[PDB]
């Protein structure tokens, strides 16, 4: 079950619950939830996925969610060893830190009534918030730092190493089912374009955007870095960015209550 | 009470955004910002947040310590305070006013903060500002007026009732963001109705100015009063470089007091008028614009700035000039059950007898504030108006 | 209940209008004049009635524990998936004309 | 030189969100103080509820380990560790900010 604010909800939709591109093209649609399956390429196994409805009031889905994980494991009655439904909670860094619904609702994480199993926490730590920096939104070393006080590990992953990203999704989802608790995972990564369509964000932070403006993108980065160090040939370097073309070429196209009487 | 300000100490407030140190240029982004406001203290076509911070400004020179705090609120949510600028090259700060302040020779000061993704705390701590110094003016923002109800219980326990419960006062502005522009059902209501709904006894003052200069007037009025409770004003967004909306320099040195009523700028003759429309907000200049494209010199469309208390002798006077008014309606974007409309409907018939009786024109009452599509937004503001003209 | 407005106003009043999503949670919220002070005697009957319309929401004080049990059986076995906010009392726990 | 000096009850401290939303504004540039003494009056219980149902930390306080802050959890009954606490808290505080 996942909870999560508005910033990539439709790729979220498109390439994590699986919805048809059909489906999602007709802001509704960033606030509704959704139902979809996972099957996974190196294995036999299934997993249904589903997403959360939420206001644009930043973190009040995370109680919300929580109590649907609940519900649907006390549906199913698995005992102490079950916990089958993962709570896989979204956040932003200055929401993350800022409002105190969230460590209100992770102390509800070992209570006899609220204990799901523990939660995967993301933290989309893209080291701004509108036009503010860290050092006006947080007294904290880093954005995650709740963890500490819940007794909870935290990994902090660079969001331009998509192998070690990949790795602490998985140690993160091992914890979990071991011992029960929640996880922290602050993805270090940066908003490469404004808040919002009419904002220069170099007005208030342009050291920042220095560093952001015209870099390469994680995608071609990782490229480039393995066609370097020798993982990847030149012929099958060609393939992999023929085929970064064909996946766009293909998506761009995409257009063929009653009361009770009695 | 005079709350206007020289015609010599406008002109220093404008030329302080002139005065930038050595070495120290604007985005250019920026600039063109900076320039209007230099220009304007002369031409005019001051826009609302240059009528802000002439507020906010010229009380910092008198010697008082202003802090105003919010998310985002030294450039402003909607790009449009720039308070403090940075400099691209260098990332140095200016805050022109302040500089200004500190230079008059009264230990003035203008304090502007970003402050953490919270309303509960946010809210909570400029509260206190107010309670720990009571001659300092206190102002907190909200992105958006909608997001204050995760700050439930400081408007509850210590904004609303404090001095009636502990005989404690304070003077905590509230600048809360709202209008229906179609931006959603979080990005619409600051929920008038439920403020006005804490109100009684004269315990804050609550206000939907429509003109840069009224803006001006009313936290000049708070601040230079002893009046001490607190000011709620529904900010707006739109109307913030809305060209009708901008004030002219007279508007800021002639222009003594604050108005409470703005009767209508467009009447020919006053005794052909048979209709009167009554409006809060930037609801008006919509009406204004139809009436003007139709030619209807029977209609009078009257701005009720300052909600409570209600300022019922001066809509009496407006009301009284208008003999031949046969109905009078009430006219706001807000659901039935949403707006200054639940608040009005109750209290305005007893406090003028002679007045007909009103009749509502709003959107239809709903469970939530706003729709959530955009098009349906921009059809129930045509149903809207035309309901109002027919 | 104020420090759950958020909840109150944006999941609980609004969720049917604003996605089609249903709920049918009951709120339980002690409510009475009985000399507590300001935040031992009311749960703001006035703000909740504010949020209905529509038929949004069911909003009830009952006086009989009879038709709180009639209230509560009528809620759980319709098919009107809604909300139920209910006043409940403190010292009418204990009157026996109740 | 103003001295903040605010008392808690352990479920109250724990439970509700406001707590830890405050305490992040401690280094903020415009919400600095130089530090608040905390005393929470941890009486191991609230109301009729134990700390097994109000809490998911092993002690009332553990908020200060998100904030980096020392923690001195002492016996409600040896007033002498009691008054040597309060000095220590409050050195720590002028010396650190
Ligand atoms: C139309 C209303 C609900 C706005 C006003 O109701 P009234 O007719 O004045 O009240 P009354 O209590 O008689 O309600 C009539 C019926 O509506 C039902 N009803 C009314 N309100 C509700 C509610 N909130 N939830 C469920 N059922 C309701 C009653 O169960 C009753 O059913 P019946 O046909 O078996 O008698
Ligand atoms: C409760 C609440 N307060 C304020 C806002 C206004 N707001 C929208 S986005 C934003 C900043 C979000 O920062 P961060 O959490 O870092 O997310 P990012 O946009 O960087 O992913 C704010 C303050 C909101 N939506 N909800
Ligand atoms: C915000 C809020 N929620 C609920 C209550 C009701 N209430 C009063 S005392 C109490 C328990 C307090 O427990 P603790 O914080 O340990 O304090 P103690 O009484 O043990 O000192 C509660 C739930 C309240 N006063 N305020
Ligand atoms: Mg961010
Ligand atoms: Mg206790």
């Amino acid at each position: 079950v996942i909870g999560m604010p508005h910033r990539g909800r439709l790729n979220v939709l498109f390439n994590i619950v699986g919805k048809p591109l059909a489906s999602i093209f007709n802001d509704v649609k960033y606030h509704l939830g959704s139902e979809g399956q996972h099957l996974q390429m190196f294995g036999d196994g299934e997993i249904k996925v589903s997403l959360t409805a939420n206001p644009s009031h930043l973190e009040a889905v995370n109680p919300v969610m929580e109590g649907i994980v609940r519900a649907k494991q006390d549906y199913l009655d698995k005992g102490v060893d079950g916990k089958t439904v993962v709570p896989l909670l979204l956040h932003g860094d200055a929401a993350f830190a800022g409002l105190g619904i969230v460590p209100e609702t992770i102390n509800l994480a070992k209570l006899r009534g609220y204990d799901v199993g523990g939660t995967i926490h993301i933290v989309v730590n893209n080291q701004i918030g509108f036009t503010t920096t860290p050092d006006s939104s947080r007294s904290m070393h880093y954005a995650t730092d709740y963890a500490k006080a819940f007794g909870c590990p935290v990994f902090h992953v660079n969001g331009d190493d998509p192998e070690a990203v990949v790795w602490v999704g998985q140690l993160a989802t091992e914890y979990r089912r071991r011992f029960g608790k929640d996880v922290f995972i602050d993805l270090v990564c940066y908003r490469l374009r404004g808040h919002n369509e009419a904002d220069d964000p170099s007005m208030t932070q342009p050291k920042m955007y220095e560093l952001i403006t015209g870099r390469e993108t994680v995608r071609a980065q990782y490229t480039e870095d393995l066609l370097g160090r020798g993982d990847l040939s030149n012929e099958d370097a060609e393939a992999v960015v023929r085929d970064f073309h064909d996946q766009m070429e293909s998506v761009f196209n995409e257009v063929k209550q009653k009361l009770p009487h009695g | 009470l005079e709350t206007n300000i020289s015609r010599e100490e406008l002109l220093e407030l404008g030329q302080a955004f002139a005065n930038t140190p050595e070495g120290f240029n604007y985005h250019p982004r920026v600039a063109p910002v900076a320039k209007k406001r230099v220009s304007s203290v002369t031409e005019g076509g001051i826009d609302w947040a240059w009528g802000e911070l002439l507020a906010f400004g010229s009380l910092a020179n008198s010697g008082r310590l202003v802090r105003l705090a919010g998310e985002d609120s030294r450039r402003g949510t909607f790009t449009q305070r720039h308070a403090v600028a940075i400099d691209p090259a260098t990332a140095e700060e200016f805050n022109p006013l302040h500089e200004l302040a500190q230079s008059k020779g009264n230990n003035g000061k203008f304090l502007v903060y970003n402050s953490a993704l919270t309303e509960y705390a946010g809210m909570g701590f400029e509260y206190g500002y107010s309670v720990g110094n009571e001659d300092s003016i206190v102002a907190w923002e909200a992105q958006f007026g909608d997001f204050a109800n995760g700050a439930q219980t400081i408007i509850d326990e210590y904004v609303s009732s404090g001095e009636a419960k502990w005989g404690q006062t304070s003077k905590l502005i509230l600048l809360l963001p709202h209008g229906y522009e179609g931006q959603g059902p979080d990005h619409s209501s600051a929920r008038i109705e439920r403020f006005l709904q804490l109100c009684a006894e004269g315990s804050m003052t609550v206000a939907q100015p429509s003109t840069p200069a009224n803006h001006f007037h009313l936290l000049r009025r708070h601040a230079l009063s002893d009046l001490k409770r607190p000011l709620v004003i529904f900010t707006p967004k739109s109307m913030l470089r809305n060209k009708a909306a901008a004030s002219a320099p007279e508007d800021f040195t002639e222009v003594t007091k604050f108005q409470s009523v703005i009767n209508d700028p467009n009447v020919a003759d006053a005794a052909k008028v048979k209709k009167v429309m009554l409006v809060s907000g930037k609801l008006y200049y919509e009406l204004a614009k139809r009436k003007e494209k139709d030619g209807r010199d029977d209609i009078a469309i009257v701005r009720i700035e300052m909600l409570h208390p209600i300022p019922f002798n001066r809509i009496s006077e407006a009301l009284a000039g208008y003999p031949n008014a046969e109905e009078v309606l009430f006219v706001q974007d807000e659901p039935a059950n949403q707006g200054p409309w639940p608040f009005y409907q109750e209290h305005l018939p007893e406090l003028i007898p002679n007045m007909p009786k009103m009749r509502r024109v709003s959107r239809r009452a709903q469970s939530s504030t706003a729709t959530g599509v955009a098009k349906v937004h921009q059809l129930e503001e045509k149903q809207l108006i035309d309901e109002a003209f027919e």
